[PDB]
RNA sequence: AGCCAGGAUGUUGGCUUAGAAGCAGCCAUCAUUUAAAGAAAGCGUAAUAGCUCACUGGUCGAGUCGGCCUGCGCGGAAGAU
């Protein structure tokens, strides 16, 4: 905590993510370790490189300090710890699914998937955002339905 | 007892208390430290 | 990995798993077997190399039969056998006498990239500089 | 202030020593993952080990810290009809 010209940088980046971000989840790292974040690091690297940033910010004037602009439901995701997993170019492509998997490995917690605000709902682990490009499952029945 | 004209905290654990109008050094960690003004 | 139990890292001998003075029984005695360390450790160690310090951590809880694991070499000793003078200082660190190579310090860290947080392969190297300049080792860069 | 966590890598820095792994010393007192973590402040050891402490993260939700001037008080304060 230097004075104010340091924290505001955090708010700038966080508001940039929340406003200029996408679908995202929480990850409750009460006792964060080396390897949990390392696996999260690989997972974020898969999404187009480094834009699945996950910093340890559960703090009201720090992470809750960008809520008023965008994601105006983060006061209840303001408590003890929420390492919000904000997104960026793309979509939900596999962020929730990958979390839902890596948290179920006993990785510390995600506060019961408190959730971000893409929908008008609060907590619903969905699998309805894996497939967003596939255009070849429609060319599998063309050479088997001509004879008969 | 170190019963001393001069008494003082020695370490972080040493605490100064007066009881019955007398200074004592009382130390949680070190029995040696525990003192007395006399 | 997500949970560790304990580890005693020591520089032991790849050629033969049987030192008396250096470690001998001190290598593992608190549930560790000195008989399981010459029937499996040399099993994987003919497949890379033997002769230099190869630290090992042993997985012994109370069941007497562990699962040996490997390690990675030290980076400050990497500048002794691969960089220049072995010792590094020679004298107390007051006067710069040492040196290193320019093409090296880039590939001599790619081996030990399995224990480096800096994501970029070269951001791994930048850390080496600090390791390589421990005494002020002056690269003719 | 307490109360929950961490208190990590090169590393056990090297010698001289008997052994020296923070803690016998002499001496460099650096660098790394960085929330931070002393080549180490105590204890501890055969020496490791181990135990803390430093700094730092979590709860909590008003005050809090140590200097200056001066008033009055305490101790220092034991003799013999």
């Amino acid at each position: 905590m230097a004075l104010n010209l340091q924290d505001k940088q955090a708010i700038v980046a966080e508001v940039s993510e929340v406003a200029k971000g996408a679908l995202s989840a929480v990850v409750a790292d009460s006792r964060g370790v080396t390897v949990d974040k390392m696996t999260e690091l690989r997972k974020a690297g898969r999404e187009a490189g480094v834009y699945m940033r996950v910093v340890r910010n559960t703090l009201l004037r720090r992470a809750v300090e960008g809520t008023p602009f965008e994601c105006l439901k983060d006061a209840f995701v303001g408590p003890t710890l929420i390492a919000y997993s904000m997104e960026h170019p793309g979509a939900a492509a596999r962020l929730f699914k990958e979390f839902a998997k890596a948290n179920a490995k006993f990785e510390v917690k995600a506060a019961a998937f408190e959730g971000e605000l893409i929908p008008a709902s609060q907590i619903d682990r969905l699998a309805t955002l894996p497939t967003y490009e596939e255009a070849i499952a429609r060319l599998m029945a063309t050479m088997k339905e001509a004879s008969a | 007892m170190k019963v001393r004209a001069s008494v003082k905290k020695l370490c972080r654990n040493c605490k100064i208390v007066k009881r019955d109008g007398v200074i004592r050094v009382i130390c949680s960690a070190e029995p040696k430290h525990k003192q007395r003004q006399g | 990995a997500k949970k560790v139990q304990a580890y005693v890292k020591l520089q032991v001998a790849a050629g033969m798993a049987n030192p008396s003075p250096p470690v001998g029984p001190a290598l593992g005695q608190q549930g560790v077997n000195i008989m399981e360390f010459c029937k499996a450790f040399n099993a994987k160690t003919d497949s890379i190399e033997k002769g230099l310090p190869i630290p090992v951590v042993i997985t012994v809880y109370a069941d007497r039969s562990f699962t040996f694991v490997t390690k990675t070499p030290p980076a400050a000793v990497l500048l002794k056998k691969a960089a220049g003078i072995k010792s590094g200082s020679g004298k107390p660190n007051k006067d710069k006498v040492g040196k290193i190579s320019r093409a090296q310090l880039q590939e001599i860290a790619q081996t030990k990239a399995a224990d480096m947080t800096g994501a970029d392969i070269e951001a791994m190297t930048r850390s080496i500089e600090g390791t390589a300049r421990s005494m002020g080792l002056v690269v003719e860069d």
